[PDB]
Order: structure tokens, then sequence, then C-alpha cells
RNA sequence: AAUAGUGGUGCUAGCAUUUGCUGGUUAUCCACUUCUUAGAGGGACUAUCGGUUUCAAGCCGAUGGAAGUUUGAGGCAAUAACA
């Protein structure tokens, strides 16, 4: 199956209707040479394993 | 005379004194052997000081605790805390230091609650 | 040739900081510690240059900082000095001490004993210099200062008891004065520290008085002349003072390392400083009590975090 | 007892004092209650 | 291991392993399982434990929450409606009476067919709960792992309480076929089958 | 020559520490036997009312407190020393009781 | 501290008995304050290190600590049309 092992770099802050989700910045394990953000649901700090799917489609930010 | 020292442990306005004497060792909660407390499940919660240090230092013991207050639950809490604290001022009044916080660093590793009480007291109401 | 200090052990049995350290002249085995964290420590001296083991006694009977601590010569007894208004008379045995005090207003700043193990000075923080009894007893009170006080120290009767006794004191008031016992009066003025007046010991001999404050000035007086021959300005701050007992070294424990001087001449031999890890550079530590062997063969050296370093005398290669 | 303040209910039966208790708050001072908590 | 005695006369049972660095009264911790490598980081606390129940104190920030052992969250997890609230030593009895129930059904280590099994149901993708501002869309969004393992244990739960409502089998017997069913990816459970209809319509709405 | 005990219940705590300071020191300048003031746990009185004066408002009350302490000390001592120095350590708002219950 | 409590000395019953583990109560008497109650004081200040920020006010971790969410909860505090 296409895994997409990901690891949290900094975290930038919370947007939505409520800030039930939060924008930070995260990068590939097995290209450690992948800046790229992420829609992240959930209480985040340093540090984390993110399984993911869709590589590159993403939004940047949202309203 | 004898070495004896008392200790006490508290949870939940739930108090445990505890006698210590020197003998061939006797664990007696309120005037029963310690392997007889009817919250069955939690039988093993008092076997904790027990089973952490071996059971060697014992031939030269004697253990008599007595609670009072409290619900069920709480005073299973109480003893274990008077307990592991009371093996201790044998270790602070006449055997040596090292030989104390060895014990003092196995326990404190593996529950910080054997040797400090809790500090959750209850809250007045619609007030 | 010089007197080199190489690292010899480590001690960490605490969680204050150290306030006095103290070593038995008959006994070579053993050290008393005190420190902030309310505990009296009693260690083995296991010569090993991996560690010192057994801190074999504690002693749980305070509520407060203790000051300073004091003991006989075999090592028969010990006192102490809490900031409660409390004085204990302990043993070396078991840890049974025997009496409290009532005398006081104020912490206890400095104790000690004579020889003859017959009064105890106390010198407290309420501008009032106290003498006690064995038993415990009030004899008279002394007035005089008006700033605190840190330091009483006895004189040495090595003139083999000639009636020979009085008190040195470290006041607050930039003022260092000295106090008769046989006739209770004061018998020297000692002026020039321009500071916090922060430490003095006398010589081993009784000869020699040395006094360091708060800016640094290490003003040398004698015992019988009593004047200023040496007027040295440590250029830091220093807390505790430091003399051989056997040779003629003099040292100082300043806030910036350890710093040590020979009588005569002057030798700055080496400067005592030890080693840390993980810190932005305004966070080193630095000790506050030292001691030295009874032979003069070890120093002894405890630190804020705890830690309480050992030394060798050996000779200079 | 109806005492003062047209109130012959909700005395204050207990500790035997006896008040319509719309006249006990202007007299519980000198009675000596006080509030604290 | 040389029983000794004392003026107590104890049983030598409790003294056996328990003595030894075996902790727990049936099995051990020497069995470490790691599948995905989230879990790896807080999930298995590597400390040990014998009744699973103490007075955790990890409420008053959010991630002292993680360090509490896996086996003491799924007990708090039993208290459901206005029937079982606080009735923790009832819920522990249920579950000291199902890793029993789970070896015997042909199998090598019970407290391992728990922590393959929340490796599955911990969920991959997700929607929103944002409608959109009027048009009630759902758009790309991912989980943070902490968040995962929280929401992961939960649905297996609530599947068993009307697994075990108003039918003649127990409590005990549902938690035994539920975990083995998420100990494998079958879907044949509705502690599965609710979490997988989630992540496809996830596959679409994005 | 009688066993005595004495009792005092009040309600101004500056104002009993004064008195039991003084009963138990002209005792001690003639020196009798005797047991220290054994302080009781007090008496707290309190009733829940409602603010208003009407009932037309929002819901919630008052509280009110008065405390009450009390100790004692027993004592013993010739009659002649005691009848002269309960008559000289009066206060307002304080009580003292005698008794010589000797069963 | 017989208007709380243990620690013995006893009278005293069990006692597997055999050293022993449970009892015995007014007054058998003495010695005790840890637990208990109430007076007098003490103790925490965000302490000490690591980050971060105009390097400022502060905010996050950390180890110690009975206690580190204003330490937990209350009481108390007047501008106004409910005639």
């Amino acid at each position: 199956t296409p895994v997409t092992l990901a690891k949290v770099i900094k975290v930038l802050g919370r947007t939505g209707s409520r800030g039930g989700v939060t924008q930070v910045r995260v990068e590939f394990l097995e290209d450690t040479s992948r800046t790229i953000v992420r829609n992240v649901k959930g209480p985040v700090r340093e540090n984390d394993i993110l399984v993911l799917m869709e590589s590159e489609r993403e939004a940047r930010r949202l309203r | 005379a004898v070495p004896s020292v008392q200790t006490f442990g508290k949870k939940k306005s739930a108090t445990a004194v505890a006698h210590v004497k020197a003998g061939k060792g006797l664990i007696k909660v309120n005037g029963s052997p310690i392997t007889l407390v009817e919250p069955e499940i939690l039988r093993f919660k008092v076997y904790e000081p027990l089973l952490l240090v071996g059971l060697d230092k014992f031939s030269n013991i004697d253990i008599r605790v007595r609670v009072t207050g409290g619900g069920h639950v709480s005073q299973v809490y109480a003893i274990r805390q008077a307990i592991a604290k009371g093996l201790v001022a044998y270790h602070q009044k006449y055997v040596d230091e090292q030989s104390k916080n060895e014990l003092k660093k196995a326990f404190t590793s593996y529950d910080r609650t054997l040797l400090i009480a809790d500090s959750r007291r209850p809250e007045p109401k619609k007030f | 040739s010089n007197e080199v200090l190489v690292l010899r052990g480590t001690l960490e049995g605490h969680n204050g900081w150290v306030t006095s350290l103290a070593t038995s002249a008959g006994q070579p085995n053993l050290l008393l510690s005190a420190s902030r964290d309310k505990t009296l420590i009693s260690w083995k001296l296991t010569g090993d240059d991996q560690k010192f083991g057994v801190p074999v006694r504690s002693f749980k009977g305070h509520s407060h900082i203790v000051q300073d601590c004091t003991l006989t010569a075999d090592g028969a007894y010990a006192l102490s000095a809490s900031w409660d208004k409390t004085l204990r008379l302990w043993d070396v045995a078991t840890g049974e001490t025997y009496q409290r005090f009532v005398g006081h207003k104020s912490d206890v700043m400095s104790v000690d004993i004579d020889k003859k193990a017959s009064m105890i000075i106390s010198g407290s923080r309420d501008k009032t210099i106290k003498v006690w009894t064995i038993k415990g007893q009030c004899l008279a009170t002394l007035l005089g200062h008006n700033d605190w006080v840190s330091q009483v120290r006895v004189v040495p009767n090595e003139k083999a008891d000639d009636d020979s006794v009085t008190i040195i004191s470290a006041g607050n008031d930039k003022m260092v004065k000295a106090w008769n016992l046989n006739q209770f009066q004061i018998e020297a003025d000692f002026i020039g520290h321009n500071s916090n007046i922060n430490t003095l010991t006398a010589s081993p001999d009784g000869t020699l008085i040395a006094s360091a404050g708060k800016d640094g000035e290490i003003m040398l007086w004698n015992l019988a002349a009593k004047k200023a021959m040496y007027t040295l300005s440590a250029q830091d701050e220093v807390f505790s003072l430091a003399f051989s007992p056997n040779r003629y070294w003099l040292a100082a424990a300043t806030a910036t390392g350890i710093k040590v001087f020979s009588l005569d001449p002057q030798y700055l031999v080496d400067d005592l400083r030890p080693e840390f890890a993980g810190y932005s550079k305004a966070a080193e530590p630095h000790a506050v009590s030292l001691a030295w062997s009874a032979d003069g063969q070890t120093l002894f050296a405890g630190y804020t975090d705890n830690v309480i370093r050992v030394w060798q005398v050996m000779t200079a290669n | 007892q109806c005492r003062v303040c047209s109130s012959h209910t909700g005395l204050i039966r207990k500790y035997g004092l006896n008040i319509c208790r719309q006249c006990f708050r202007e007299k519980a001072n000198d009675i000596g209650f006080n509030k604290f908590r | 291991f040389t029983p000794v005695v004392l003026a107590t006369p104890i049983p030598e049972e409790v003294q056996q392993a328990q003595t030894e660095i075996k902790l727990f009264n049936k099995w051990s911790f020497e069995e470490v399982e790691v599948k995905d490598a989230s879990l790896v980081d807080y999930v298995q606390v590597r400390q040990p434990i014998f009744v699973a129940h103490t007075a955790g104190r990890y409420a008053n920030k959010r991630f002292r929450k993680a360090q509490c052992p896996i086996i003491e969250r799924l007990t708090n997890s039993l208290m459901m409606n206005g029937r079982n609230n606080g009735k923790k030593l009832k819920a522990v009895r249920i579950i000291k009476h199902t890793l029993d129930i789970i070896n015997v059904l042909t199998d090598q280590n019970p407290i391992q067919v728990v922590v393959d099994a929340i490796t599955n149901t911990g969920p991959r993708e997700d929607t929103t709960r944002v409608g959109g501002g009027g048009a009630a869309r759902r758009q790309a969004v991912d989980v943070s792992p902490l968040r995962r393992v929280n929401q992961a244990i939960a649905l297996l739960t609530i599947g068993a309480r009307e697994a075990a409502f108003r039918n003649i089998k127990t409590i005990a017997e549902t938690l035994a076929e539920e975990l083995i069913n998420a100990a494998k990816g079958s879907s044949t459970s509705y502690a599965i089958k609710k979490k997988d209809e989630l992540e496809r319509v996830a596959k679409s709405n994005r | 020559i009688i066993k005595i005990r004495i009792t005092l219940t009040s309600t101004k705590v500056k104002q009993l520490e004064n008195v039991s300071s003084n009963i138990v020191k002209n005792a001690e300048q003639h020196n009798l036997v005797k047991k220290g003031p054994v302080r009781l746990p007090t008496k707290v009185l309190k009733i829940s009312t409602r603010k208003t004066p009407n009932g037309e408002g929002s819901k919630t009350w008052e509280t009110y407190e008065m405390r009450i302490h009390k100790r004692y000390i027993d004592l013993e001592a010739p009659v002649q020393i005691v009848k002269r120095i309960t008559q000289i350590t009066i206060e307002p708002g304080v009580d003292v009781e005698v008794v010589v219950a000797s069963n």
C-alpha cells in the first residue's frame, strides 16, 4: 500500500471556523528534503509520526 | 528496649496508624493477617510494598496496623501508605542510610504515591 | 615541590546547599556535614578514587536552614544552629540529641566550643552574643554591635592553658570585635573593611587572624600586635576561609573559584575550579563551604548543587 | 407570634429566639452573628 | 526460588516468579510489539502493573494523558451511561475475566490481541467536522496521532454494549470475540465496519 | 484543700488567653498542683436564609456564623487561696465557673 | 490532654500450645503525645536550571517540593426609569 511516513517539524497555527484544525510544517522521512504543510486535526506537538495518503494534493491554507 | 516506631498514612480522610516492633514477622491489619481483605480484586495492591524489595528483611520485625474512616476502597490505599513508609524508620533510626536510599529509590521509581499521600480534597457546591 | 590537588571523589547526599563541613582531629575516617535542606549528615571517609562510601547517619530534628556545625576532636558529640532559634546537642552514634535551647529572637548564626568543653559561645542575627553551659544554661548576654553577626571564633589557646581565651566576631557593621571570656570584655577593635564582613578565621597557631568580607578584602591581623600586615584584595566575593593546619597556607573560598596563598612569600599555587555540564554561562555552580584534613592532606568542598568534592595534597612533579 | 414586619410565617423556630426572618437581617449584627464565608 | 517463611504463614504462589522480574500475576511485559511507527512513542507505557487501578493525575495537562497505561484506559471507558458511572470495581472484574477467555481461544498472548487491534482501528484518514459556510462540504484533512489513539480504542468499546444489550450472552463473551475480530482485518465486527466506511467516503472527500 | 475544676466558654479569643494566663500565673506563684488548660473543639452556629424581603428575584442565599470557644482547667488548692483569685479575673463577655466535683 | 488516645505493670479469660497470638476492665498503677483537638509560630516566591520574545512584560518545558490552574473555594465593594 502507498504509505506516506511523515514527521512534523514546525507548528504554525490553528485555522478554521472554530480553529478545529491546525496547520503545521511536516517532513517526509524517506525523503528528508520535503518541506510541506499539512492540515492536521488534533492535539499536535514536535516529533510525531504521521500516516498519510495523498502526498501532494493538500490545501496550503484555509479560510 | 525493643526498636519500635509509629507511622501513619491518609487518603481522603481515612487514617491508618502503624506500630512497628521486632520479632519473627507478623503483619496485622486491624487484628488479622494481611491475606484476607474483602475487596478481593484489590488484594494485590497491599502486596506491592512487600513485593518490591524481596521477602528478606522481616525475620526481625513486627507490624500491627489499625485503620479508621473512609470507605471500602480508600482504606486499601491508606494501609500501604503507612506500611511502606513504616519500613524506613528502622533504616532511619537503626540501620544505615545506604540501606535506606536503595529502597527509597525503589519505591519512588514505581509509585510516587506510595510515599507521599495525595492532595485532592473535595469541594463545596452552590456556595 | 608544590601542592597540586587532583580530583579524588564526589559526594551526593543533599538537596540544599551545604553550610558547614566538619572534620575530627582524632578520627580521620568520618566527615560531619550540614546543609540548607534541614539535614545533618555524618560521613565515612572510605578512601577511594571512585567515590567515598557511607553517610552513616542522618539527623531529622529541625525546621529551617542550619548554619554551622561543630564537634569534638575525637568525634564524641555534635552541635547545630538552625534558623528557628534552636540549638541541639547531638551524639555521634545513634542520632539522639540531648537538649534544645531558648535564647534568641533570630537565626542563630555561629557557635563554637572550647577544647576544655565547658562553654559554648553563640552569636545570632538579633545583634546579640550568648554563652551556654554543657547542660545548656544561660550565663551572660553580650551586646555591642548594631548590625547582624556572621561568624564568631574562639582563639586557639596553644599556650598550655595560660588563662587565655578570647572570642573574635564577624559582624555586619563593617566591624570586627574581640571579646574576652575570663573577664567578659571587649579586647580589640579591628577597623578597615568597607562592606559586609563575610568570614574570618585565625591561624592554627592562634597567631595570625585573617578577615575577608564582601568586596574581597583579605585583611590579615596578628594575635598580639593585631595590625594590618597583609591587606590582600581578592577582587571578588569570598564566602568562607581556609587555613592549612600543619603548613602555612591560607586559602579563601571566593564565588569565582577557589584561591590559595602561602603565608610568606605570596604563592598563588592553584585555582581549584571544577567542571560542570549544560549551562548558559551565567549559571556556573560555586562552593560556599570547605574544610581540610586532620593532617592537611585532603581538602573538601561542598557546592550549591549538593556535590562535595575531595582532593589530596601531593607534591608537585 | 407575628412580631413586626408583615410576618407570622417563616419564623426561625431554631435556637429558641423566634424572630421573623424579614426582621432578622437587621438584627443579626447585635446578636453577634456575622458572615464570613 | 527459596521460599522463605515468616510468622505470617504466607502462600508460596504469590512469591514464585512475582519476586522474580515477572510482575503481573499471570502475564509479563517482555512481549513488546511495534506495528505502526506512530505507536512507538507513548502507548506501551513500559512500567509494571498488577491490578490496573491507580489514581492517575493526568487530567490537568493534555500530554500527561498519554502516560497512563493502556489497560487502565480501556477500563475507564466502560462507564457508559447513568448506571455505571463510578463502578470501577465492576469493570476490573470484567477485564480480568476477559484475558482468560482470550488465551483459551487458540493463541499465544492475551495482551497482544489488543495492541495489534488498535493498529487497524486508528483511522488513517478523516472527514472534517465542518459544513463549510452554507455549502455543507468536507475538505482535505488528516489526524494527529495522539488524537488517533483516542478514538481508536473508544469505538471498539461502544459496540460491545449493544452487542450485550438484551441478549443472553454476557459482556465478557462480547469482548472476547470483538477483539479477535479487531485483531485481524476482517471488517465483520461493528468495531471495524463503522470506521471503514468513514475512511471510504474520506477517500472520496476533498 | 479540695480538687476543683474551672470552665470558661467565651467568644472573644483574644480575651481568653489573658484570662487563662493569669489563672495559671497566680497558681504557680503559690505552686499548686494543676493540669494545663485543655482546649475543646469549638462550636459554630449557622442559619441559611435567602436575601430578599419579598420573593421576586433570583435565588441564592446567605450563611451566618457564630463561634463559641470553650476550654477548662482542673486544680487543687486550699480554699482561701482560690476564693480570692477567682474574683479579680473578671472581664466583660467572659464567663467563669467553679466545679468541685470529687465523687 | 479520665470530657482524646495508644505504651506497659497487674487482677483476668482463652490459650496450638510450650515461649505464644487475641482478649480482660475502672481506678491495676505508672510512663507517654505519633495519630486527636486548639493556641503560638513557620513554610511558596512561580524557586532553580533549559528554551522563546523588541531579550521587555511574560509564556512554555523541565527536576525538587505537602503544595507550582490568582495553590483549591468563597465573603466583601454603587452607575442606573421595574412607583
